[PDB]
């Protein structure tokens, strides 16, 4: 039932958790970023998209 | 809702076909710059309404 248009999702916010995971797939990677990245996208997706500071952690993830 | 210079615009009109048609060119006016504000206006309140429906997408997802 998740699936819809969700204008969330169609803010890049799935490219900053699902593209992200992907281009992380491929990375022999340790654990401390693990769960940094997991906190971090948690608190994007708890939250909206538009405001800058969803703009500085954007680019934080970048 | 036209401005006082339309008001004397039309006073200065002598023939009445002149004057009715220039008084209908306000009416026109007033007509498109209601609906102009009333299209602004709907639009808005459909992409806040929208975006507290963003909110409650995320609150059923959680």
């Amino acid at each position: 039932i998740i699936k819809k248009e969700l204008g969330l999702e169609k803010d890049d916010k799935d490219a900053i958790e699902e593209k992200f995971r992907e281009r992380l797939k491929e990375l022999v990677v340790p654990k401390h970023v693990m769960d940094v990245v997991d906190e971090e996208l948690s608190k994007l997706g708890l939250l909206d998209n538009h405001s800058s500071e969803f703009n500085v952690t954007r680019n934080y993830l970048d | 809702g036209a401005e006082s210079h339309e008001l004397q615009d039309v006073l200065e009109e002598t023939n009445i076909p002149k004057r009715l048609y220039k008084a209908l060119s306000l009416l026109k006016k007033e007509f498109e710059l209601s609906k102009l504000q009333q299209r602004l206006g709907r639009e808005v309140e459909e992409k806040i309404k929208q975006t507290h429906r963003k909110y409650l997408l995320q609150e059923q997802l959680k």
